């Protein structure tokens, strides 16, 4: 992540990033929408950077510092680069409509009244055709991603040695290996939660209302699509096993 | 420090959500509830033995049945939610969750946690069960089912007031070293 971004998304919520004085001029219902429109953005750039640790961290790093045989760097993580181009694209639209709200001589005071409009256009047409197709291939690569790792650390010192080093600085806690893997996978049923409650607070504008309810419906779809087109890939299953 | 996974289940309005957050969080949500749980790595020292135990929510994937078992790989313990002022949580617990936990994580211990237990003398609560012929969950409800399901165990928390919380995931962490 960039300090610009960080540094906006640091509060514990949108009441707390704004200032005092540019709160106290709105309801409270348009403070509660607000604080779930800013949940949803500051876990969309934890979600990118997470997909940026894979890429540039782990990915990168085994080609350039270890000697793996081909087709194990990509078994590890499978369709990172996709999903980053996914979710950056995403996370700076949701970052471009709060730039556009900003009050002029602000850097932190906004309010985004638009959302479900952005949030059609993502879950609607080629990009949700794309999330449908590179979150099939992902989850169903998980289970072997997460055996790979884990006879790779067992039987390569170098590998160890690697993974000790790049993972030992604090911010990278939470952020190992499977915990990465898993937490792509937890990203896209985290959708309907934010949306729904999103929803809840924006009935002040019928517009508003009907986008995100059009919005909840497309992500919904998108799930219930991704889960019929799951099915485990097991390294060394044979023909016999798949059919039956 | 031995690193442990920690994975909560239970129906969507169980409060598994809220009883990370608050054991996660340094200081209570007094401004903003989240919606949602990413994950966690809790430093926890039971017993004199030091554990590294990773927090996760089933949250969301309780309608998507082939994305929801991805969450249970390498599970070292299983905390089994429900909510006291839901009866019908409860009775999910034999039928759904535990023959699922049992296929996906064999031989993984399951707590049996009866969450929102402040909810069990609340009068507007009482009040809305009593319409459905219904009342909040009783301490020995809850056990019973926890010795039905062979559970290692029956514990009570309220996120609310943060009550049996530490207690809850001191207990996971030493099922987890067995
Ligand atoms: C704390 C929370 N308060 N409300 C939440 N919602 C979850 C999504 C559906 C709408 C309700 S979470
Ligand atoms: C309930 C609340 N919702 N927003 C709040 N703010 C004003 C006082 C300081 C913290 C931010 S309190
Ligand atoms: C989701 C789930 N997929 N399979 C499950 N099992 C329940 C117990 C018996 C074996 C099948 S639950
Ligand atoms: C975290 C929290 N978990 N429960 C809370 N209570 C106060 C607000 C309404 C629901 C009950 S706060």
């Amino acid at each position: 992540s960039m300090e610009m971004d960080e540094k906006d998304f640091a509060a514990d919520s949108w009441s707390l990033a704004v200032d005092s004085s540019f709160l106290q001029q709105h309801k409270k219902e348009v403070m509660k929408q607000q604080d779930v429109i800013y949940e949803l953005i500051q876990t969309e750039l934890h979600h990118v950077r997470t997909l940026k640790i894979m890429t540039r961290l782990f990915r990168t790093g085994m080609l350039e510092e270890l000697h793996l045989e081909p087709g194990v760097v990509q078994g590890l993580f499978p369709c990172v680069d996709e999903l980053s181009d996914i979710h950056t694209r995403f996370l700076s639209q949701l970052l471009e409509r709060r730039r556009q709200a900003l009050c002029p001589g602000s850097t932190r005071n906004f309010v985004i009244h638009r959302l479900g409009d952005l949030l059609i256009s993502q879950f609607s047409g080629p990009s949700a055709e794309q999330m449908c197709k590179t979150y099939s291939e992902f989850c169903s690569r998980h289970s072997k991603a997460l055996k790979l790792y884990k006879e790779l650390y067992a039987r390569d010192k170098r590998f160890q040695q690697f993974i000790r080093k790049v993972t030992r600085p604090a911010v990278l806690k939470r952020h190992g290996v499977q915990e990465c893997i898993l937490l792509v996978t937890q990203r896209i049923t985290k959708y309907p939660l934010l949306i729904s409650r999103i929803l809840q607070h924006s009935h002040g504008i019928e517009e508003e209302r009907q986008d995100l309810t059009t919005a909840l419906g497309l992500v919904k779809e998108l799930l219930s699509n991704v889960d019929e087109g799951i099915y485990q890939l097991e390294k060394g299953a044979r023909l016999q096993e798949i059919y039956n | 420090a031995i690193r442990k996974k920690l994975v909560i289940v239970g129906d969507g309005a169980c409060g598994k959500t809220c009883l990370l957050i608050v054991f996660s969080k340094d200081q209570f949500p007094e401004v903003y509830v989240p919606t949602v749980f990413e994950n966690y790595v809790a430093d926890i020292e039971v017993d004199g033995k030091q554990v590294e135990l990773a927090l996760w929510d089933t949250a969301g994937q309780e309608d998507y049945d082939r994305l929801r078992p991805l969450s249970y790989p390498d599970t070292d313990v299983i905390l089994m939610c429900f909510s006291i002022d839901s009866p019908d949580s409860l009775e999910n617990i034999p039928e759904k969750w535990t023959p699922e936990v049992k296929h996906f994580c064999p031989n993984v211990p399951i707590i049996l946690v009866g969450n929102k237990k402040d909810l069990r003398n609340d009068e507007h609560t009482r009040r809305e069960l009593a319409k459905m012929k219904q009342e909040p969950v009783k301490p020995e409800e809850g056990r019973d089912m926890a010795n039905r399901i062979g559970a290692f165990g029956y514990m009570e928390c309220s996120a609310k007031t943060k009550d049996g919380v530490r207690e809850v995931f001191e207990m996971a962490t030493r099922a987890a070293l067995q």
